[PDB]
């Protein structure tokens, strides 16, 4: 079955190809309305795989340079083998001189098409944890944003490097296991410092200091500072806002690493309670009379810090990235925090982005500890700096990536000209990545062709890894045989992909062209690949493989992730920055989320996203990946009315059965969603039925295929 | 054969000494600074509050011009006033204030003539006619005299306060009581020659004799605290502390203070938080090995906490050397010899960056004075460094090459004494005058931005300044000249204070009258701020010319217009003017007007500044040193010994004699000195047993080092800064050093060398 082959290589390789089946030439190529395109989760779980202690034998041409794998032929008389890639003779290491066609090693059996490498760079560098805390907020978060801190900090391992900034009005650089005095210091939180400056300043050498200390020798004192800690004293006036210098305490925090520990894994966790409002980085203004940035703000051009804004966060992004290290985001608040204008901090390193309304809320707590979930070794699920190589057959070339990436710019013979998204380019660095971690790569066409996937990270517990992918896929003559390569067709992953590419649209300077775009393709692609006579709109029949794509496009248009006026400027960046950092799996549920229904009469089983599927003597519970809903059909008498009674045993439990999965899914899934209890008239029952020339305007799903119908036939 | 400054002081104090000086009089001739009296108020300013180069003004502005005698008044306004001396009043006029005429805008004094059965009264200043307030009104006698003259201190009394209200207040609302802000430099200089702990050891102590009124159970004054070397380390000392926090700024460029509450706390309150920071910092930078360090920048700081509080406030710096860390205030080693012939000499006596001038402005605009305790080895540009200190008001202390086994006791005694002295805050000083003359220019540590207020942060009761009056128009013997000066500031207690000086002078047309009413020790005193002001505008051959012109003009002028004929042989020198020419002579001989050979420039800066401050009584003492014999010292039965010229022609090699001029005293041997006496002080049997380098107090001697420190004792008495000790052994010794005090040597040209020059060019005059 293909869809046997989708699962077994997905679950074998991390991979998930729009086309399992390639054409073998670049017009074809070109009229097929999906690109060849794959998302890639370089770290993907796999528990059954050994990691090899030695290291991965390479081919000797310098442009090639791919990887033992299984495609390479072998010739196990004269000790040579065949790169698949560049066609070059190459020798073996005198160390595999036993190996035979039976004795083989193990980069070359095809259960090992994906493999990790363990590497001998010689330094074992521990992990740093830089804390970033915003302490303009009421005691309440603040006390628990400090128990949040004391719980991560008893996770670090015994080595890690731990280091303190706090800031306000002011800037402060803490001086770690400085006893009998607590010492710290000053900056103004309205002047930028570049790393040279703050490397002088705070007298230290060039490239554990007396800012950044093992958590084993300062956990003691670390806890005692962070118990001590409250909020800033400088008071707020009356219908103004508090001065919170987000922006500088950032460029403090990525120079205070740049300067000390560059090139290595490295968190920058800020942890912030409010919009900055002393600039740079200034997302509003000081004054409460003016509100912050809307999306028809920002669209009228009245939001006059958002330009500015981002282009200090963007800068400081592109800084961290280069230097190696991770920045994160934590903001929680009752209002925006400038997620728009710092976006590019999580995005371009492998940052976490998590929205909030408080510190001390069950959601935050919960969420900040899934991210140092450990292992089942006791090491952290987090891997820092990585460079993600990736070799094709000469018929392919690499358009660029979407995703958590930035471009490292080395040129060759897999780059593509015409560039897609993060082109340009070979490599990528991710400075942060788990293994949930999904990138999208686009391909271009000019025996079988093949791809590699390298990615050399820093594993926890300072182990230097290389992680191979190798992956092969068919050759086919779309003059003879489109049905073979319409078989291989991933509308699953082929949905995402072209949602990734639709929502990297929507950043750049195109606007609502992208609905009108995304429906040409849908179009195209109905043309293509669709059985009807010319001209009969009912005549018109989808295949198997393909009949779920138009639904997926009808989920997507009107999704929040390209319909943004109806969520905030940060709501919107939240949303984009988790659906480009997904696997196919989670990335499906939010563009088209999962719709379950429990009754008397069968278990339960998913339903249509319609208004039909609600119905009186039914509880559904719905699935967004942000948020988990459960509606109570108009048995909402039956709850009101109390039927606790020991009579009704069955009635407990079916009130129970979709709370119990809920329960479930708010441990397992790392951005813990927002839980909504609602029913039949409910206030909260907003949330469902909204989940429930251009193409057409918000209109039900069968006018959708309708007008698609009668169009793909003229 | 000229008196000597002896025989006049001497003279003046048989006639006048253990006598009640009553300033009843209006031309009245007070005694000589040199002479301890008795003085009783009696409508008219004390001599200790003000002096004046004449007391009696000549009326027209041609008969001034004549005998070019500068008319000047050296006010010390909160000088300290003996305990058996009546103290000031506190008048309160309710709520409209202090009754001022309405054009004059002089406050009421004994110069008001109430006339018109007391309802209205004529301003004796510029003869303005007021109404009296209504509840301020009272009767008059026959004479007119208000029934409550001598009841009422603001009519029968010369110097009394007035309470101010609020519409004499910044912002207009009630100031706040001053802070005390404490600054140490760091740098490895101060470390190693053990200061820091010093100052933090010591300071512990201190503390507790922070200034307070009677009025009040504990210190309104707060005390803040800060470290630096060439970064600032300030420090959160709240009360509700068990450790100190530190705050370490590195933005010189744009210095801020990182605080506002546990920086400036009550220190009773932070007690033990305080003693546990001042335990500390000896340790914390005990291995400190930096060099550089900034200035402007801890001023600029100090200034701005000041602020902050909305507060007036006092810094007391500790400093080690020179600031060479980029910055600004950065200064260079510019030590280059243009000083004589250049016409640009002045540029050495300057300070180098132009921000000290506009901080010194700064601080004085936010009532922040800043006092500097300054303990170079090598050069530091005193012209830079203290040039805040002087403007904003401040003292400072200068400790050449310091050594904790010598100078630790000297040290201690300055900063106790800077302490607990009688402090002012964010003052003003006015002095306003009758018709017919006006002030003209001021002199002491003072800014001053438009032509009549004199703006002073801080003030001591050791400051003085120094007023210059010029003629407006006609006065009238008949009612003379007036005086009133008059000093706004803000009391340690937070309170709005007027502190009021009236003096009268009578006028005349006759020249006689104007020189039988002159005094020396106070027309020296305004030569010398005139001269060491002027040394930063122009060459000091002009000075110097100036001067000795000036000079001779004042003494031809009497001669050919006083004195009774004589022969042309005779030079003539009225009784006034007795001692002028000696004064006069040792002023040319002054460092800080003569020569580069073997004199820093940091010395002829420090000099220039220590004067500018002075009052009549200290002005005399440092010009003309007091030379005391001790060898010929009556035993157990002692008052002060009688002065002795000084001139090494008065020295014996038998003797032991005691030199002081208020700053430093050398103790000198001669080689015959009597083995009895230097066993009975120096505990050594013979005179080449002692050593010079050991300049320590000794005290064993019961007969005669009791008695030998016991006039040590009455010398500094009266002094403010504590005089640095140095033996000198007779011949081959540090007596260069010595030498250069005996002020009526030749060294320039001698005493009878200047005579002789006054004398060629009172002829030249003809
Ligand atoms: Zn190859
Ligand atoms: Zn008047």
């Amino acid at each position: 079955t293909y869809l046997e082959f989708i699962q077994q290589n997905e679950e074998r390789d991390g991979v998930r190809f729009s086309w399992n089946v390639w054409p073998s030439s670049r017009l074809e190529a070109t009229r097929m309305v999906v690109p060849v395109a794959a998302l890639f989760t370089p770290l993907k779980e796999r528990p059954d795989l050994p990691p090899i202690q030695y290291e991965p034998v390479l081919c000797s041409r310098t442009t090639c340079r791919a990887v033992l794998n299984p495609l390479c032929q072998v010739d196990y008389r004269a000790k040579l083998w065949a790169c698949n890639f560049c066609y070059q003779r190459n020798q073996f290491p005198p160390s595999y001189a036993g190996i035979s066609e039976l004795n083989q090693p193990a980069e070359l059996l095809p259960q090992f098409s994906s493999i990790e490498y363990v590497v001998l760079r010689g330094p074992q560098m521990p992990l740093i944890f830089l804390y970033v805390v915003d302490t303009c907020m009421e005691d309440e978060d603040l006390q628990a944003l400090k128990e949040s801190m004391q719980m991560s900090l008893s996770l670090l391992p015994p080595t890690a490097l731990v280091g303190l900034i706090t800031f306000g009005r002011m800037v402060q650089v803490h001086e770690l296991g400085c006893e009998g005095i607590s010492k710290s210091y000053v900056f103004r939180g309205t002047k930028d410092l570049s790393a040279k400056q703050l490397q002088e300043m705070l007298g230290l050498s060039k490239v554990s200091n007396r800012f950044l200390q093992p958590v084993q020798k300062i956990d003691m004192n670390l806890t005692d500072l962070l118990g001590e800690l409250q909020r800033d004293p400088w008071p707020v006036p009356q219908g103004k806002r508090p001065l919170r210098s987000s922006g500088v305490a950032l460029s403090i925090a990525v120079g205070l690493l740049e300067c000390t520990f560059p090139n290595t894994g490295a968190r920058i966790m800020m942890f912030i309670g409010g919009p900055a409002t002393q600039g740079p980085g200034m997302v509003v203004g000081d004054e409460l009379k003016t509100p912050i940035r809307s999306w028809h703000d920002i669209d009228k051009d009245n939001a006059k810090y958002v330009k500015k804004g981002t282009k200090h966060f963007e800068a400081l992004a592109n800084r961290a990235a280069t230097t190696g290290h991770v920045i994160d985001i934590y903001a929680c608040a009752l209002d925006q925090t400038g997620l728009l204008e710092m976006k590019c901090c999580p995005n371009l390193t492998g940052g976490y982005m998590v929205m909030g309304d408080s510190f001390n809320t069950s959601l935050f707590k919960q969420t900040f500890q899934r991210v140092f979930t450990k292992d089942m070794h006791g090491q952290f699920k987090m891997g820092f700096g990585g460079t993600l190589e990736i070799k094709t057959s000469r018929e392919i070339k690499i358009s660029g990536a979407i995703g958590p990436c930035v471009s490292l710019n080395s040129k060759g013979p897999c780059v593509s000209e015409n560039e897609i998204g993060t082109g340009g380019t070979c490599q990528w660095k991710i400075c942060g990545l788990s293994p949930t971690t999904t990138l999208a790569i686009y391909f271009e066409v000019v025996g079988r062709g093949a791809i590699q996937f390298v990615t050399q990270y820093q594993h926890s517990s300072g182990q230097r890894r290389i992680r191979v992918t190798t992956i092969a896929r068919n050759w086919a003559d779309a003059q003879t045989q489109i049905q073979n390569i319409a078989a291989s067709f991933d509308q699953e992953a082929a949905a995402i992909l072209m949602a990734r590419l639709a929502i990297y649209r929507a950043e750049t300077e195109e606007g609502p062209d992208v609905l009108r775009w995304l429906d040409r393709q849908l179009i195209r692609l109905c043309q293509k690949f669709g059985e009807y006579h010319k001209d009969d709109p009912s005549s018109f029949r989808f295949s198997e493989t393909f009949s779920l794509y138009p639904q997926f496009m009808f989920h997507l248009r009107r999704s929040s992730f390209l319909q943004v006026f109806n969520n905030s400027p940060d709501e919107s960046s939240y949303y984009r920055h988790h659906f480009m950092r997904q696997d196919l799996t989670q990335s499906l549920i939010m563009i088209q989320p999962i719709l379950y229904a429990y009754s008397f009469s069968g278990p339960p089983e998913p339903v249509l996203l319609d208004s039909s599927s609600i119905l009186a003597d039914r509880i559904l519970l719905m699935d967004t990946f942000f948020q988990i809903l459960i509606y109570h059909g108009e048995i909402a008498q039956w709850r009101k009315s109390g039927y606790d009674m020991p009579e009704y045993e069955n009635f407990r439990h079916l009130l129970q059965a979709p709370v119990d999965d809920a329960q479930e899914i708010l441990h397992s899934r790392f951005p813990m969603p927002r839980y909504i209890d609602t029913e039949h008239g409910g206030s909260q029952a907003r949330f469902l039925l909204s989940k429930v020339p251009i193409l057409t305007d918000d209109v039900s799903l069968q006018v959708f295929m309708d007008h698609l119908k009668k169009l793909a036939v003229s | 054969a000229m008196g000597s400054p002896i025989q006049v002081i001497e003279n003046d104090r048989a006639s006048r000494g253990g006598q009640v000086y009553a300033t009843n009089t209006r031309g009245q001739i007070p005694p000589l600074v040199t002479t301890d009296c008795m003085i009783q108020d009696q409508g008219n300013a004390s001599p200790r509050f003000i002096r004046c180069t004449t007391y009696c003004f000549p009326c027209t502005s041609d008969m001034a011009k004549q005998a070019q005698i500068p008319l000047a008044a050296v006010i010390k306004p909160f000088a300290t006033i003996p305990s058996n001396e009546s103290p000031l009043y506190l008048v309160n006029h309710g709520e409209s204030g202090p009754v001022r005429c309405n054009r004059c805008k002089a406050y009421m004094c004994p110069f008001m003539q109430f006339i018109e059965g007391g309802r209205r009264y004529q301003c004796g200043f510029c003869n303005c006619v007021n109404d009296v307030p209504p509840f301020y009104f009272q009767h008059l006698d026959h004479i007119g005299r208000r029934l409550d003259h001598y009841e009422k201190p603001e009519l029968s009394l010369g110097s009394y306060e007035y309470v101010a209200t609020l519409d004499y207040c910044r912002k207009s609302k009630p100031p706040n009581p001053p802070a005390f802000i404490f600054m140490i430099d760091v740098s490895y200089s101060n470390i190693k020659n053990g200061l820091v702990k010093l100052i933090c050891e010591e300071l512990k102590t201190m503390l507790e004799k922070i200034p307070k009124e009677e009025q009040e159970e504990t210190s309104a004054i707060r005390v803040g605290f800060i470290t630096y070397n060439k970064v600032l380390h300030f420090f959160n000392v709240k009360s509700n502390l068990a450790q100190p926090q530190m705050m370490v700024v590195t933005d010189v460029g744009e210095v801020f203070v990182p605080l506002l509450d546990g920086f400036l706390v009550n220190y009773q309150e932070s007690q033990s938080v305080i003693h546990n920071l001042l335990d500390q910092i000896p340790d914390m930078f005990a291995d400190s090995n930096e060099n550089e360090t900034v200035f402007a920048p801890v001023i600029q700081a100090g200034m701005e906490a000041l602020k902050a509080a909305d507060c007036p406030g006092k810094l007391f710096i500790f400093h080690s050397s020179l600031p060479t860390a980029e910055a600004p205030g950065k200064l260079k080693n510019r030590d280059d010899k243009k000083l004589v012939n250049t016409d640009k000499e002045k540029i050495l006596f300057q300070p180098q960056t132009n921000v000290y001038d506009s901080l010194a402005k700064d601080c004085v605009a936010h009532g922040c004075s800043v006092t500097l305790f300054l303990f170079p080895s090598q050069y530091v540009d005193v012209a830079s460094l203290g040039l805040v200190p002087q403007l904003t008001g401040g003292t400072l202390y200068k400790y050449n090459n310091f050594q904790m086994h010598l100078d630790r006791q000297q040290f201690l005694n300055d900063l106790r004494n800077d302490i607990e002295k009688k402090i002012g805050f964010d003052a003003i000083m006015r002095v306003r005058t009758s018709t017919g003359f006006r002030a003209t220019d001021f002199f002491g540590g003072i800014l001053m931005n438009n032509t009549t207020d004199v703006e002073m942060a801080a003030i001591d009761c050791d400051k003085a300044v120094t007023v210059e009056f010029k003629h407006d128009d006609k006065l009238s013997e008949d009612s003379g000249a007036l005086i009133q000066c008059a000093v706004l500031y803000t009391t340690i207690s937070g309170q709005r204070r007027l502190r009021i000086h009236n003096l009268g002078l009578n006028c005349s047309s006759q020249l006689a009258d104007l020189y039988k009413s002159c005094e020396t020790d106070a027309l020296i005193n305004f030569f010398a701020k005139s001269a060491f002001k002027a040394v930063l505008h122009q060459p000091l051959k002009v000075i110097r010319e100036i001067l000795v012109n000036q000079t001779a003009h004042m003494l031809a002028c009497y001669r050919k217009n006083c004195a009774s004929p004589s022969a042309a042989s005779q030079l003539i020198l009225p009784d006034s003017m007795k001692v002028l020419p000696v004064y006069m002579n040792c002023l040319l001989k002054n460092c800080v007007l003569l020569s580069r050979p073997e004199i820093s420039t940091d010395e002829r800066a420090y000099q220039r500044q220590l004067v500018m401050t002075m009052g009549v009584a200290d002005s005399q003492l440092f010009f003309y040193p007091q030379l005391l014999p001790i060898h010929t010292l009556d035993v157990k039965s002692t008052m002060l010994p009688a002065a002795v010229r000084c001139s090494e022609s008065r020295l014996s090699e038998e003797g032991i004699f005691l030199l002081a001029n208020g700053l430093h005293m050398f103790l000198w041997l001669g080689v015959s000195s009597p083995p009895e006496l230097i066993q009975g002080i120096f505990n050594v049997p013979s005179f080449a047993h002692i050593n010079t380098d050991m300049t320590l107090l000794p005290e064993v001697g019961n007969p005669y080092s009791q008695q030998l420190r016991m006039i040590m004792g009455i010398i500094q008495q009266k002094r403010p800064y504590s005089m640095k000790l140095t033996i000198v052994k007779q011949r081959e010794q540090p007596e260069m050093v010595f030498r250069q005090f005996l002020v009526e040597d030749k060294g320039g040209s001698s005493y009878v060398d200047f005579l002789c020059c006054v004398h060629k060019e009172i002829c030249q005059l003809l």
